[PDB]
Parts: C-alpha cells; structure tokens; sequence
C-alpha cells in the first residue's frame, strides 16, 4: 500500500513571459524512493512531467550544483533527506533574489565575474636554485585548515540581507573567504595590493554580522568569522 | 528557423577537466589564441571527486629512483602497455609535481618543511622486490578537490575565453582532416561554428552505460562518439576496471586511502582475504585480482548479506586521531547514505564500474591515428589530438594502478601544448569553405526536439543498463556475451520511436539527455562486440573459457569502426610497442 | 524618487569579463571604521554611570554624554541612506539625502548647547519626563 | 570576427535578461534566531535616534527663532497631553527598546575583537540578551 508525498516545486517558462510564476504540486510515493530529495526531484522528471529543469552531477556534495532552497533554508538537494511523513507537504524554491533562467536554475554569472576580481594564484617572485618546492612549516599548512575547502555553491551569498540588496558591488561572504585563504598564506608575497581592493565604501564594509552565512552552510565551514579578521587587519 | 554564429581561433580545447585546463593555459602561456568549451563550470567536473594522491619519485622519505617506478608500471598492465610513453611519463614525473607546487596547491607538508607522501598498493621497490614504497605525494582527503581549483585560477592569470555551458554536438571535416566543431548555447538557444587548426578532445570517460558505477550523471561519452561519427576508430574498449570498494545500493565511493594504512575485509566467517580462497600472498594488490576475490567469494555463500551480495571494511582497528588528520572526508561521506560511524563498525563494500582503459588512439606526444587501408601501418589524422581518460595511450594498458590517472593528466596535458608550437606558426588564414559545412548535425536536432513515438527517452535508457550489467561484467563466456550483442542491437532499432515532450530551445533538458543517449549507444555496442571476439584472459577482461593468457598471438591492441546507431560494427588489430624512448637511460622490460 | 535606468538583467558581458574594483578612498573606509568604535566604546560606559547616579549628572560629565551621542546617532543614520539610498539607482537623491543630516544635525548640536547652559542636561530632560 | 559575433550574441541575450523575474527571498525564508535578534539592533535605535533628534532640533530651532522653550514648559504639555492609558502604552516600549540595545551593544564589541563567532557562541550570547532585556526593562519601570 503507497505512501504519497506531496511536493510543491516552483515553475517558470521563458517561452510564455507574461505568465506569473506559481508552483505545482506532484506526489511521488515514498517506498520505491530514495531517502534524499534528488532521488524524489528525478523521479518526477522521469515517470511524470518531464519538462521539469534543475542543476545536478555527482550526487554526493562535493561539486556544489544542486543549490536551493528547500523548506525554508538553502542547502544541496543530494544531501537533504526526506522527512518520512506523509501527513506534511515540501515547498522548493530557487535560490533567494536571483534571477532565474528556466525553473530552478538561478543566474549566476555576476557570482563568477567577482570571483576572477579577487586574483586567486599564487604571487611570488623568487624560487629557489636548485629546483625543488618551496619550504613550509606544519603551523603555518595548519592556518589554511577550514578555508581551502569551499566548494562555491553560494548557499552562503544567497542568505546574506545585505547581497539581497546591493550585490551589484558587494562581494559576499563567499568571494571574501577565498580573499582570506590567499592572505594568509606564508608562500604568497603579495599582500599590500590585496588590501587596497577592499578599503572602499561597499566591497567588505556592508557586512554587519548577522551570521546566516554560517548557520546555512552544508559543508559546515566559517565564512563569517573570516571576514571579522579582514576587517582586524585593515586596522 | 536557425541562425549560425561564426567565430575563428587557433586552437579549441573542449573539456574543462584536469587535462583540458592543463592543455589550455599552457597554450595560452605560449602566444596562441585558445577556446575552452566546458558543457559545466570548470570546477565541477568529475576529477572534483578524487582523494589518492599523484605518484611521483621525489624521495624525501627513503631513497628512490625513477626506473623502479616504470617497472611497476609496465608489470602492471600484463604487459599490453605501450613501453614508450611509460618511459616519458615515469621520467617526467618529478618535474611536474615541484611545478604544480609553485602554482600553489596546499600539499601536506614533512617536518623538513617537504611534501608529504604515502603508500598505495603495487610500489614496491629495487625492481619489484623489496619492501613497499611511500610516493603518493597526497593533500589529505582533496587532492582532487584542490588540483581543479588551482588549475583554475592560473587559466585566469592568461588569457583563455571560456565558453560556459555549451554542448558540442560533432566534429567539422573536410576531406580527412577536421576543421573545428559545432556546438549549442544552452541559455541562449543558438547554434556555434568555431574554426581552428588543431583541435583537442579531452571530454572524459563514458561510465553512465552501465547501472552500478561510481561515476557523475554526466559522464556520458561525447568525445568519442564525436570521432566515431566521423569514420575514426576507437581502441582497447573492453577493458572495463570494475573497483573493489564501493557503496551497496547508489554507488558511492571509498577510497582505497582507507586500506594504505589499515584494512581488512571480513567476511561472514570473519577470516582476512590474504590466501586459501581467493587471494595472493600480499593485500593490497591490483584492482581486479581484489575485484575477482569479492565475487568469488559472495556465490559460494562466505559472505555477509541482506540478499547476500555485500561485504565489508573494518576501520576501527585505526587510533581516532589519524582519522580526523590523513583521512577527514570519508568520516562524512559514510554517515549520510550508509549511516554509521568509522571508528565502531565496518562499512558496506559491493564492486562497481570505475575506470575505462580505452579510447581514442593517440601517440605519447598527443596525435591522434588510424590505421591505413593498403599496408596497415600508422597514420596521423591532420588537425585532431587528445589527452585525458578519452584518450588511449596506453599507459594503462589492460590495467590500472592507482594514482596513476591524477600523473596522467598533468604529463599528457603538458605534453599536449608543447607540440603544437613546434608545428603550428601564430596567425594564419583560414580556407573559405561551403556556407553548410555542418548541416547534418543541424538536422539531427531538429529530429530529436520534434520527436514522436511510444517509448519515452527515460525507459529505453534503462533497457541498456540492465543489459550491459548482465552480459558484460566480470565474469565472461561465449555464450552470454552473445546474448549481449543481440539485446544491444535490439535496443538501438528501438531508438527510431523515442518521443520528447519539450520544444523549447532555452535550457531545454529534455533534448540533452536524449542527445547523450545516442552517444551511449555507440560506446556500448563496441564494447559488447570487442569484449566477445578476445578469446584469451588478460588483465580486467577475463574469459572463463580461455583461462590462459596467450603472448604469442593475442599482444595486439583491437579497433573498432561504427559509423550511426543501428550500424555493422568491424573490427582490426594493431601491434604494441616494446621498445623504449632511449635503449640506454632505460633498457625494455620483457615479459614474465 | 526618480529612478535610474539600470542594466538589463542585473549583468552585462561574459563570465570570463571581471568586476573593476573602485580606487582606494580609505576616509570611507578604514578610518570610517575607527570612528564608530569610539563612539561605541564611550557611551556604554557613561550611560551605565548614569543607572548609578542619584540625581542628574554635573555639566562636565554630562555634555561629554550628550556629544557623544549625536555621533553615535549620526553614524547609523548614516549607514541606512548607504544602504537603500544609493547613488547606483538613485544618483543625485544620494548626495541630497546626506546634506539634509547636515543642518538637522547642526541644529542639533545647538540644542544640545542651549539644554546644557540655562536648563540642566539632556539626561535631566529625560529623568524629568520619566521612565 | 570574434568581435562581430560578440555583438549579435549579445543582443538577443540583452533582450531576453529583461523578461526574467526575481525569485522571493522575504516570505519563504526560515525564521531563526541570526537575523531576528539583529533586526531588532537597527529598529531600536532608528525609534530612539528619531526623539532624541527631535527633542534636540526643537531646543535649537527655538533658540534663533525665539519662543523661549523650557525644560519644565515642555514638561506639562508632555504630561497633561495623553490620557493615563497610552501613558503607558509609549513609555512601556521605550523600556524593553532600550534594554536590548544597551544589551546588544555589548554583543556587538565582543565580535570585533573576532571572539565568540562559533555557532555554539552566537547562540549562548543570544540566550543571554532575551535574559537580559526582561530583567532590566522590568526594572526600569519601578523608577
Ligand atoms: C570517478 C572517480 C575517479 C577517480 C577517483 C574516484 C572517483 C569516484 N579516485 C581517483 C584516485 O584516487 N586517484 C586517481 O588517480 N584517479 C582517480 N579517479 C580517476 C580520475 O578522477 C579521472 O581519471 C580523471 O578525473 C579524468 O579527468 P578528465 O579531465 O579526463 O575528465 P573529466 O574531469 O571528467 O572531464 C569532464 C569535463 O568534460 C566536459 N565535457 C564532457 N562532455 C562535454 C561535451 N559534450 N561538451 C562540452 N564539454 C563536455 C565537461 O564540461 C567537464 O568539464
Ligand atoms: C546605549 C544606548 C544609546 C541610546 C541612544 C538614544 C539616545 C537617548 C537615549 C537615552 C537618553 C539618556 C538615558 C538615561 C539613562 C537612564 C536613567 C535612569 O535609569 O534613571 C531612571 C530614569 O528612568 C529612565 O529614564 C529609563 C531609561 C530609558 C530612557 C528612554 C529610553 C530611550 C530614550 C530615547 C529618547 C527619546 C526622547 C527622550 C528625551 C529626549 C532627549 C534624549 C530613574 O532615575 P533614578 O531613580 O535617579 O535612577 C537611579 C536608580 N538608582
Ligand atoms: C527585515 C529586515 C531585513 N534586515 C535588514 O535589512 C538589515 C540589514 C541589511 F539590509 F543591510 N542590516 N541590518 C543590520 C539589518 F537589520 C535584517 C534581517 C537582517 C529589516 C529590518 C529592519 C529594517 Cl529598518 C528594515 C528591514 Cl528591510
Ligand atoms: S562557504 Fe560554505 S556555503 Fe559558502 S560557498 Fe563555500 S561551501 Fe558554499
Ligand atoms: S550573513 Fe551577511 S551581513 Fe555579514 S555576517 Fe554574513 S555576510
Ligand atoms: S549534485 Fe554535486 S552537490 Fe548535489
């Protein structure tokens, strides 16, 4: 005997442009599914309405392309498990304030041309003579732990009030933790012109610590804290 | 009803993985003009997923050398390997890992203030006897994560126009040498001709034919039906890796990091898998020998199971601060589809798809080749290279060690740009040809999108992988690898009624995936065909009805020609090579 | 508000374009920084010996407070018109809206002048309005 | 090319970025505990920061223009204005006003100097400043 959830997905058609957006509601029966709700969003695209259009890739998060908004908090669809009770709905969302292109799948290419602005390479001038790498301790690899390790998914850029708004010419907290990572590094003698991209009105001066940057965040990393010691050394 | 865009380069890349970025700004470094089509953002492609390491022969650990490295490499591969290009990729290897170092990848580091590196299974040292070797040269639990995401940033240091979110639909040619592609913006909802010189395939593997495989949702094979489309052969498809570890059910990934240091399997009996059934003296060996110990294992009833098909891995017998320092992402990749901790109880195991040893033949420097019709000798296609998994060097040969692909694509991506300068001179005109030249790849999307039938693009991808896993797996014979080649011709005369319910041009999802439904096809029906005609047992293809392995008559390579879906498919076989770059650096390695 | 036309879509060019940071102008900045720390390290102390008092404060230590409140009072005013009024999709209304927390905030200090001279304090208006 | 076939590439993707709508960000969001206690820190203050401005103008705006304001003349017209039942509707919300802002200011000088910005101590800190502000602002009207 079935068990039949519903969901509630969000729907746009770029080939009608004056039809409002709404969202439609499916039932998938939740004993031949899997525990995730990419395995329930695949399912409706494949024995139901197939014109439904989202991001996806390796179905274990690491790639970070299944970004949305899921039952009010933003996190990866391939990670997000269904809550086993078929008495309640879902409602999924894209990501918050972006413009969207077809059905879930946001515009993310102003999140792209600020991340090339920030020159994330290695700036030295001088190796050494004999043609082997170039020496760092176990204290100093240990200050890179916990910011290397971003996957850009941008869950964190799209729960920050402050990017709801101007996002046009702040960076975010995911563009100004991978400053932070190139900062920091022993190996990188270029740090006096990394400073001077940030000592402006608005491109680090419009976080006012809210945190939903590190409470939304699946990988579970600290994009809030990283920026309280940009901000300790400007000063 | 379409309008064509024309651009013109000098050279066009298509793939952003870990060789097309490789092969790119080292292009783009030396004054040309370089595309890189990329069908996602770069930084999400399947060498994302990696956590071994890149052997290399440093040796600040113990003592080492770059010839033992090179036997342990070529024994390996049941010696089907090309002993030339194992040769350059073995020498050139520690001059490629202190380069990518200044890039700025975050490598663990040794109290001396050195790279850090490991042991995997099959280096062992002083020419295969002695004990194990440490060179993996590993950041911890990412060093797949973060080779892409530095490879990434010094293409930004250069000039490289990427082209996000395009896909390549085939190959331009004119009179037996290529001229470009033809691909389709996915936002917009146009169709592309770029024009080149030479153009470089580095797409990837195709996985996603089979039912259970470790690979990505888009790991189809697009490169390689773009060359077989064209009237070019494809090489060595039926040796197919199937892994060891892998999570019973969806297919996920351990890595074998979790038995470097530590690891058994326990049975049902709970007994260690080191001899008296299925085993050879040592652990830790090569990936199919492991691969044949598990499946004989599981039909004669030693081993654990809910339907009987499932094993394990013990990790408790590991201290919890070496799990939190050497081995931090697969403590979280267990927990949320297994659901169970590291340190208390052992982890479900099944063996799943891999890795493809085949693809494209190519030369050790990057050309592709054919075979000609009067001699049967070599040929270099004019205009056309490769690197990467799609491509067949045959490095691996009929087997491969692990840690082994991260070297491949950072060698062979190297080597890849350093040989079209010394062909290619930059700025030259291009040749004015007719004004259709690709317009039966135009008319092959519109069939597709205006698409009416009974069967939908979701059910006859299902008749294929469950049929490749039931014919062409393990364990094969002449009497269920035929009945594989009728089911798979069956499936491809059901292609003609396939039915598409959505005519939009703007992300139009429904059209791409029943667009990498006919390049899967092509690479499942050659595999099929090419896996039933070897009549002998080597590597990761092994016959049960010819247990021996043959030197005398069988040490030839195979090619495989198949034009459309639903089309003959023909075979012809070429010698390997057994002689090295230089007979006096290092001298050949005969077989034993 | 009259609004300035914008860019179609939010973007303009390609991914592999980049963001052309503004020139440093470190008096926004990092000095801006600065002074909204003082201001808020100066008024928590001063309004906690103002609980602790038993009638109103003398006129030494209670101009000190009262100027240091304009500040932190301006400092925030300030930060809310950089916020929804700017000169992105305003233009000329970001400018007219900071010399009006001009001369309402000169005036300001005027009253601050006259409260403290003739009649006793701010802090002695407000204990004497009640709460 | 490659210049010429950038301007027509651009110009039909510049008249279909102006047809896309914006997805809701307000009204499906989750409500917690990071930006519900932060909003309170720019309302408390935007409401106390407006009489202060005003009770100041007003001494100052009547120092040139001369009526002759007094501290005890504004008194009366203050208290003798509102019935007894919305004298206390004003001053008992100006009273728990001023107790999370004193509190939250507190809160906001430990995070400069980068302390106290885990998620098991922005959580700690903000259970202390819903104690806080219904000891203090009870408090304040017993005087
Ligand atoms: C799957 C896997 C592989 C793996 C591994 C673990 C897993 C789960 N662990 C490894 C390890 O520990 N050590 C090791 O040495 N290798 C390991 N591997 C194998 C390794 O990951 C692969 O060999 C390697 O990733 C292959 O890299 P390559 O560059 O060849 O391939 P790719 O990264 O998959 O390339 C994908 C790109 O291709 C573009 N693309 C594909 N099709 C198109 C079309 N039609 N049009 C345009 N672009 C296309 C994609 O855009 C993508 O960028
Ligand atoms: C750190 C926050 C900064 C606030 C910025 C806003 C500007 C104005 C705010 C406050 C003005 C001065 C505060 C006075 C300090 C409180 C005094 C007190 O607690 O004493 C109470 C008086 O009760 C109160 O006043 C409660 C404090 C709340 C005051 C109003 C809250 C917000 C005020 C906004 C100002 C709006 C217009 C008011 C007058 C205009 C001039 C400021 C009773 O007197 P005593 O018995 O002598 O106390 C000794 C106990 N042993
Ligand atoms: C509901 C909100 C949104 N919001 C902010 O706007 C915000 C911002 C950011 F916009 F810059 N920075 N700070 C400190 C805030 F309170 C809070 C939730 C985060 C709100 C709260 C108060 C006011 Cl007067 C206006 C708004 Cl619309
Ligand atoms: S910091 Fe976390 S949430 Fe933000 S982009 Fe990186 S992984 Fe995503
Ligand atoms: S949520 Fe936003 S306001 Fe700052 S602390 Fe994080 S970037
Ligand atoms: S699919 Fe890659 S993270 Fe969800």
């Amino acid at each position: 005997t079935p068990r039949l959830k519903t969901f509630k997905v969000y729907r746009w058609n770029p080939d009608e442009p004056s039809a409002k957006p709404h969202l439609q509601s499916y039932q998938v029966d939740l004993n031949d599914c899997g525990p995730m709700v990419l395995d329930a969003l695949l399912k409706i695209k494949d024995e139901q309405d197939s014109t439904l259009t989202f991001r996806r890739s390796c179905r274990e998060g690491i790639c970070g392309s299944c970004a949305m908004n899921i039952g009010g908090r933003n996190t990866l669809a391939c990670i997000c498990k269904i809550d086993q009770n078929e008495s309640k709905q879902l409602k999924i969302y894209p990501l918050p304030h972006m413009f969207i292109v077809k059905d879930l799948v946001p515009d993310l290419t102003n999140f792209y041309q600020q991340y090339k602005s920030i020159q994330p390479y290695l700036q030295r001038s001088s190796f050494p003579k004999d043609g082997t790498e170039v020496l760092q301790s176990i204290e100093d690899r240990k200050k890179l732990d916990g910011l290397y390790e971003c996957i850009l998914c941008a869950c964190c850029s799209t729960s920050c009030p402050s990017y709801w708004w101007n996002q046009e010419q702040y960076l975010g907290p995911a563009v100004l933790m991978q400053a932070y990572r190139w900062l920091i590094d022993s190996r990188d003698q270029a740090t006096k012109t990394r400073k001077a991209m940030l000592n402006n009105s608005m491109s680090l001066y419009r976080c006012h610590t809210i945190m939903n940057c590190t409470r939304t965040c699946p990988k579970g990393l600290n994009p809030g804290l990283a920026i309280a010691e940009i901000k300790k050394s400007l000063a | 009803k379409y309008h064509i865009i024309d651009h013109e380069y000098d050279c066009v890349v298509i793939g952003a993985g870990g060789a097309g970025l490789r092969a790119a700004f080292g292009l783009a470094e030396a004054g040309y003009k370089t595309a890189c089509i990329s069908k996602l953002f770069p930084t999400r492609s399947h060498t994302v997923a990696a956590q071994g390491g890149i052997n290399a022969a440093l040796g600040n650990m113990h003592k080492d050398n770059w010839k033992w490295h090179m036997y342990d490499t070529v024994k390996g591969s049941d010696w089907l390997g090309d002993q030339d290009s194992i040769h350059y990729m073995t020498r050139e290897a520690p001059k490629s890992i202190i380069e990518l170092e200044h890039y700025g990848v975050p490598f663990s580091r040794t109290e001396n203030g050195k790279i850090y590196q490991r042991a995997f299974g099959g280096q062992t040292k002083e020419y295969g006897k002695g004990a194990q070797a440490y060179r993996t040269c590993a950041v911890a639990d990412r060093t797949g994560h973060a080779l892409l995401h530095t490879l990434y940033g010094q293409a930004l240091r250069h000039d490289t126009h990427f082209f996000i979110e395009y896909f390549a639909l085939d190959l331009l040619t004119h009179n037996g040498e290529v001229v470009g592609v033809i691909a389709y913006n996915q936002e917009d909802g146009t169709i592309h001709r770029f024009r080149a010189h030479k153009t470089i395939i580095a797409t990837g593997g195709y996985g996603r034919a089979y039912f259970s495989c470790t690979s990505a949702h888009t790991c189809t094979g697009d490169g390689n039906a773009m060359v077989s489309r064209a009237g070019f052969p494809l090489q060595d498809l039926e040796f197919v890796q199937f892994h060891p570890s892998g999570i019973y059910g969806s297919g996920c990934l351990i890595t074998e990091g979790a038995r470097g240091e530590g690891g058994f399997l326990v049975n049902s009996e709970g007994e260690r898998f080191m001899e008296r059934y299925a085993p050879t003296a040592k652990d830790l060996a090569c990936r199919d020998v492991v691969s044949r110990a598990i499946t004989m294992e599981i039909r004669e009833g030693r081993g654990v199971g809910k339907k009987k098909d499932h094993m394990y891995l013990q990790l408790s017998h590991l201290p919890p601060e070496v799990l939190k320092e050497r081995l931090p992402g697969i403590s979280e990749t267990a927990a949320i589809f297994a659901g169970v901790d590291v340190t208390k109880e052992p982890i479900p195991i099944i063996p799943t798809v891999h890795y493809n040893m085949g693809g494209i033949p190519t030369k050790w420097n990057g050309e592709a080749l054919t075979i000609d019709e009067e001699t049967g000798e070599d040929k270099v296609i004019p205009g056309l290279m490769a690197c990467g998994e799609a491509a067949c060097v045959s490095v691996h040969g009929a087997n491969r060690l692990g840690a082994n692909s991260l070297l491949d694509l950072v060698v062979f991506g190297r080597a890849v740009a350093h040989t079209v300068a010394d062909t290619l001179q930059p700025g030259l005109p291009h040749k004015p040809l007719p004004s259709d030249l690709g317009k039966e790849s135009i008319a092959n999307l519109d069939k597709l999108r205006n698409a009416n039938g009974s069967r939908s693009t979701a059910e006859i991808r299902m008749n294929m992988k469950q049929t490749m896993q039931k014919d062409v797996s393990v364990f094969r014979t002449q009497s269920s690898l035929d009945e594989g080649v009728r089911n798979i011709t069956a499936v491809e005369k059901t292609f003609d009624d396939v039915k598409t319910t959505d005519r939009s041009m703007i992300w139009n999802s429904d059209l791409v995936e029943t667009l990498e439904l006919q390049n899967l096809l092509t690479c499942a029906s050659q595999t099929a065909v090419s896996a039933a005609n070897r009549k002998e047992s080597r590597g990761a293809h092994a016959r049960e009805d010819y247990p021996n392995r043959d030197d005398e008559h069988w040490m030839k390579h195979t090619l495989s020609w198949q034009k459309d879906v639903a089309a003959p498919v023909t075979l012809k076989y070429r010698r390997v090579i057994d002689h090295t770059l230089d007979e006096k650096e290092c001298p050949s390695v005969p077989p034993t | 508000l009259p609004v300035l036309p914008q860019k179609p879509g939010g973007v303009r060019g390609t991914p592999n374009d980049a963001y052309v940071p503004p020139p440093e102008n470190k008096l926004e900045g990092s000095y801006h920084w600065y002074m909204e720390k003082i201001f808020a390290l100066s008024v928590v102390p001063l309004a906690t010996t103002a609980m602790l008092t038993t009638g109103p404060l003398s006129t030494a230590a209670d101009s000190f407070f009262s100027v240091m409140l304009l500040g932190y009072c301006y400092m925030e005013f300030n930060s809310c018109i950089t916020d929804y009024i700017s000169g992105r999709v305003y233009g000329v209304w970001h400018k007219y809206a900071m010399y009006m927390l001009g001369l309402g905030s000169a005036v300001s200090l005027f009253g601050i002048y006259k409260l403290e001279t003739e009649n006793d304090g701010v802090v002695g208006l407000v204990k004497s309005l009640w709460d | 090319m490659n210049t010429k076939a950038a301007i027509a590439e651009e110009q039909i993707l510049n008249k279909q970025r102006a047809r896309r709508p914006i997805s809701p960000h307000l009204t499906i969001y989750q409500p917690q505990l990071t930006w519900y206690l932060s909003s309170f820190h720019r309302i408390s203050l935007v409401l106390m920061g407006l009489g202060f401005y005003l009770f100041t103008i007003l001494f100052g705006v009547s120092g040139l223009l001369g009526l002759g304001l007094t501290t005890e003349k504004v008194s009366n017209w203050y208290h003798q204005k509102f019935s007894k039942i919305t004298e206390w509707s004003i001053k008992g919300s100006f009273a728990y006003l001023f107790a999370i802002h004193y509190g939250g200011a507190i809160r906001h000088l430990i995070w400069d100097t980068a302390k106290e910005l885990t998620l098991k101590g922005v959580y700690r800190t903000g259970y202390a400043l819903i104690g806080f502000t219904a000891v203090l602002g009870t408090y304040l009207l017993t005087l």
